[PDB]
């Protein structure tokens, strides 16, 4: 099969978005190869001075539309529409104009600029899981979208979940969500979409909505505070105010310090 | 990665290189601390004076005491070398018989 | 102690405290690499304690503290130490050459 | 270089603006006077009055 | 051993019968391996059953 | 480039002409300088000799 | 950033296209103000400006 260009529903499109690795992301001019199904994307890139080569091994292009088009398939972002010629199309429907790319947390929906440094857990409206007996059970945010679905809000933290493809989801318990977040962790590895990480038990506080876990890698990152306990957190955060910011404390000044003592001891006797 | 043990081993090696008469008392303190930490409990009863001594021995920071000994011995060795080079020695009991 | 007092004349009192403070500072520096809390709190305690000493040994104590602990202490601690040491002379200077 | 400020974000840059203040002494040469004064005034007020 | 006792996160193996125990024990940070030789589990129910 | 690299090689070659017992110290220092450039930046805190 | 008031750039197909600060000084040119930021541009000799 060879991809073809179609112009149906062209007047309903405001812009275009890129899907890479199963997660929608913004587009940059420095990228060189894309998978495209639209002809107006050529004018979109040309006005910004971009050029590209068409290939199937490159991120797909999807268009943001203001009209409910297509139907929801679990595991796939946005909506899928099939043309009269059999070719499939991808779109990003929205309810309000202030929408970029939206990812799904177990409780709420939060926008993001980069999937790698966001609170994103899932990127699909509906997801299916393996039950205790080994059979698929669908889950969705809004139950009116698909009959028989269970609300995402019914999920619980610190519980192992396995998808149909064998991926593992593990999100820690939280007490505050938004611009500032507080999380609690246990002595077990937590995993999110495509990335599993190991963390130790404790409590962490972040000044931003970025992903936070208790380890040296995240502890070295700015704007992240962690501690073994609530009381210990205050001591840890107040420690740098009276401590240097590195290992520059070389104890080789003691020879010079004791030189004065030796000099004065000899001088007094003489 | 972590390399604290290698650092401690290097500190002990450098201490052994700078051998003096007072290394034995530090080795005795270290081995006594190890022995007390390894068994303890069994032979400590009553005698609050004995309990105080045991606690003082166990709480001694052996791992942070070798470094002070290094600087203590460095000045003594520098002084001895200065005396040997500039001033000389008359006693035959000195271990300078190598040269 | 009697044998020590036999020598060093009048300056044995100055020598004793100067040696004791140097030994305490050396011990604190030896305990530094593991306990990172010491450089700040010990400096504050030393600044508090230096008031209860004679000026003759106080000058030596200040010189030793400034020589030894300076390269491993935050700047604001040093500026607070300088202000607290120099207020007693700033008052006199302001009274005698600036005040009205 | 002097006169250049940077940070990861708007809040991060504002917090990092005070980074030289916790640096050990011996980091500024000419602008040390204003940095010292900005601490001396705050310390003397907050102590001697409050 | 024929005696009912409380549960702690230190234990590492149980004979699980109830499905919800797998979710309950996870919330305390514990992990276990299923072996029938390890002590069994029971659930507290208000309703008169059995 | 030639002038920016051949000079260092010429200096290194001339250094062998003025051979001394301390040449091995510089030889080991050169190995150490390159070793902790593509590696190291690790091994965390503690100890002071290292 | 810009070396001169008027410049010349290659298009997407490689054809030369004149550019300048003001279009009135050279007929058929395109003003600098229309250039978008964070975009790669190339000149006759292959110099890259962004």
């Amino acid at each position: 099969h060879v991809m073809s260009k179609h112009t149906d529903f062209s007047s309903e499109i405001i812009g275009y978005k890129a899907i890479d690795g199963g997660v929608t992301r913004d587009i940059a001019s420095t990228d060189t190869c894309f998978a495209n199904k639209h002809a107006d994307f050529d004018t979109w890139f040309s006005q910004r001075g971009g050029s590209y080569t068409n290939d199937k091994a490159c991120p797909l292009i999807a268009a943001v539309i203001t009209r409910e088009v297509g139907f929801v398939v679990p595991g796939l972002p946005g909506t899928i529409l099939r043309t009269t010629n059999g070719d499939f199309l991808h779109f990003l429907p929205r309810v309000f104009s202030a929408v970029g790319n939206i990812c799904y947390t177990p409780s709420k929906l939060i926008e993001y600029t980069d999937f790698a440094t966001s609170a994103c857990v899932l990127a699909a409206e509906c997801t299916i899981f393996k039950d205790a007996s080994g059979k698929p059970v669908p889950y969705c945010y809004d139950t009116n979208v698909l009959e028989g679905s269970v609300a995402y809000e019914s999920l619980r933290p610190d519980t192992r979940y396995v998808l149909m493809d064998g991926s593992i989801i593990q999100f820690p318990n939280t007490y505050l969500e938004g611009s500032v977040r507080v999380v609690t962790t246990f002595d077990s590895e937590y995993c999110r979409h495509g990335t599993c990480e190991r963390s130790e038990a404790g409590v962490c506080v972040s000044t931003s909505g970025r992903w936070v876990l208790n380890n040296d890698y995240y502890r070295s990152l700015p704007g992240v505070f962690c501690g073994v306990d609530a009381v210990n957190l205050l001591t840890n955060m107040f420690t740098p105010l009276i401590q240097p910011i590195g290992a520059l404390d070389i104890s080789a000044s003691i020879v010079a310090g004791g030189i004065v003592a030796i000099v004065v001891t000899c001088l007094a006797y003489y | 990665w972590d390399l604290t043990a290698f650092g401690l081993v290097a500190e002990w090696f450098l201490a052994y290189i700078l051998f003096t008469r007072f290394f034995y008392v530090l080795g005795l303190a270290a081995i006594m601390q190890l022995f007390f930490s390894y068994f303890a409990v069994h032979f400590i009863s009553n005698s609050w004076l004995m309990w105080l001594i045991i606690n003082l021995v166990q709480m001694a920071p052996i791992s942070a005491m070798v470094r002070m000994y290094i600087f203590f011995a460095s000045f003594y060795y520098v002084w001895k070398s200065y005396v040997h080079v500039v001033d000389g020695c008359n006693s035959s009991t000195c271990m300078m018989c190598y040269k | 102690f009697m044998r020590f007092r036999r020598a060093f004349g009048e300056y044995s009192h100055v020598v004793a405290f100067n040696t004791l403070l140097f030994l305490m500072s050396f011990t604190v520096l030896c305990l530094t690499p593991v306990y990172s809390f010491l450089p700040g709190v010990y400096s504050v305690i030393y600044l508090y304690l230096t008031f209860y000493l004679t000026n003759d040994v106080s000058f030596l104590a200040h010189i030793q503290w400034m020589v030894m602990f300076t390269p491993l202490v935050p700047f604001w601690i040093t500026i607070a130490y300088i202000i607290c040491i120099s207020t007693k002379h700033f008052y006199w200077f302001f009274s005698n050459y600036l005040k009205r």
